[PDB]
């Protein structure tokens, strides 16, 4: 059970979290105590920040906004069901609280950005015909312009005329 | 959207935006005139950092009679249905991505332009 | 050259690159405009963001996603660095990272009309 608090700001934050958990009546079907759960989420936020400053108020407002998101009712259901414990929900990022669709979109955009920023591997004909003089491996790539050869293992470069 | 310049009605100078500090509403006053006209757009200024611009707005239909320009028979018009269409890349310098082809219906009184 | 395990995976070498490549707002911003939305909750651009956060004018700056994600940036640090950079004359009601549009709303509180353009520029 969350400890009782005498602080007016903390009491208002608990009430607003409980009101966010009531959004869509999912708490009735689950039979979760939304007042107790709102109190535990607030208590976990307060244990991290230990002050009622703008950082604490911003953190509580972010959680209320994510619980009230009409595009992500599953987050609120998962919190009410205890799949997300109150302490974890009190630490989770705006990325981890996002809808599964928005998470997958961000993951795809991040993967595409990484792929676009990968330098093109220098082209040429891969061959085992050439043995590298430094590492003695046969993994080489050649190009003719005079045959230029690069070892793919040690980066050693040489030419044949 | 944007905002245009709306010119004063008396001096035909440029109206600057000014807040009505009494009624709390955006006005457009003049520098030289004392002309206060009531805003509607609630916007001062915009700036497309993306530099996203639709080229089809800039493509003018007269390009179809350019002999210098490649003609396809591989994309027909949509309004009339002409077969002939000239095509080109975006001549605008903002085109490092846009090798996309813009097509113009080669049929007078149509000038339908589209991008595939 | 990369010292840590980052030397191997392109993923944990990428964040070093993001921590090195000079990235100002112009790189992740898309469309910057101004509005004399007479109240924070007036929300003339129709937004529900300030109403949960509950000047007669604001800077609105809808940022880019595929540019902000590619840098692993967030509105959190952007707003922090804004407020730290210009001091608490500026308040930034940033969006959330669930919405489709990545708006920042910026206002001043305590020659002003041009001044939002002056600080944005
Ligand atoms: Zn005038
Ligand atoms: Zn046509």
């Amino acid at each position: 059970r969350a400890p009782s608090t005498s602080d007016s700001v903390r009491l208002k934050c608990r009430e607003m979290l409980a009101a966010a958990l009531r959004t869509g009546d999912d708490y009735i079907a689950i039979g979760a105590d939304e007042e107790e759960l709102g109190s535990q989420i607030e208590e976990a936020i307060y244990q991290e920040i230990r002050n009622t400053d703008m950082k604490y108020k911003n953190r509580v407002r972010s959680r209320i906004s994510n619980l009230k998101d009409a595009k992500n009712p599953n987050l609120r259901k998962n919190v009410l069901c205890g799949n997300i414990p109150p302490d974890l929900f009190a630490r989770m990022t705006a990325e981890e609280m996002a809808s599964d669709e928005l998470k997958e979109m961000r993951k795809n955009l991040t993967k595409e950005a990484i792929r676009e920023h990968q330098m093109a591997k220098t082209g040429g004909t891969q061959t085992d015909l050439f043995t590298c003089g430094k590492c003695k491996k046969k993994n080489c790539t050649y190009t003719q312009v005079t045959t230029f050869v690069v070892c793919n293992e040690c980066g050693n470069r040489w030419k044949f005329c | 959207g944007f905002v245009g310049i709306r010119f004063c009605q008396e001096c035909n100078n440029m109206l600057y935006p000014k807040e009505d500090k009494e009624n709390r509403i955006l006005l457009y006053a003049c520098r030289n005139c004392d002309y206060q006209q009531e805003a509607d757009n609630s916007c001062i200024y915009v700036n497309k950092i993306t530099h996203e611009v639709d080229e089809l707005t800039q493509i003018i239909a007269d390009v179809s009679q350019d002999p210098t320009l490649p003609r396809t028979e591989d994309h027909p018009c949509q309004k009339c249905g002409h077969k002939e269409a000239v095509f080109f890349q975006s001549h605008s310098a903002r085109a490092e991505d846009a090798m996309r082809l813009y097509y113009v219906c080669t049929a007078p009184h149509c000038g339908h332009r589209w991008t595939e | 050259f990369l010292l840590g395990q980052s030397a191997r995976d392109a993923e944990r070498a990428k964040d070093i690159l993001c921590r090195l490549e000079h990235t100002t707002l112009r790189k992740v911003t898309a469309n910057t405009a101004i509005y004399y939305d007479p109240n924070p909750q007036s929300t003339v651009v129709a937004e529900d963001q300030e109403w949960v956060n509950v000047s007669p004018w604001l800077l609105r700056v809808e940022l880019d996603r595929k540019h902000m994600t590619d840098r692993k940036l967030t509105m959190e640090q952007i707003a922090e660095k804004i407020n730290a950079g210009f001091g608490d004359d500026l308040n930034c009601i940033f969006n959330d990272d669930n919405a489709e549009k990545l708006v920042l709303r910026i206002r001043i509180m305590n020659d002003d009309d041009v001044f939002l353009r002056c600080i944005e520029s």
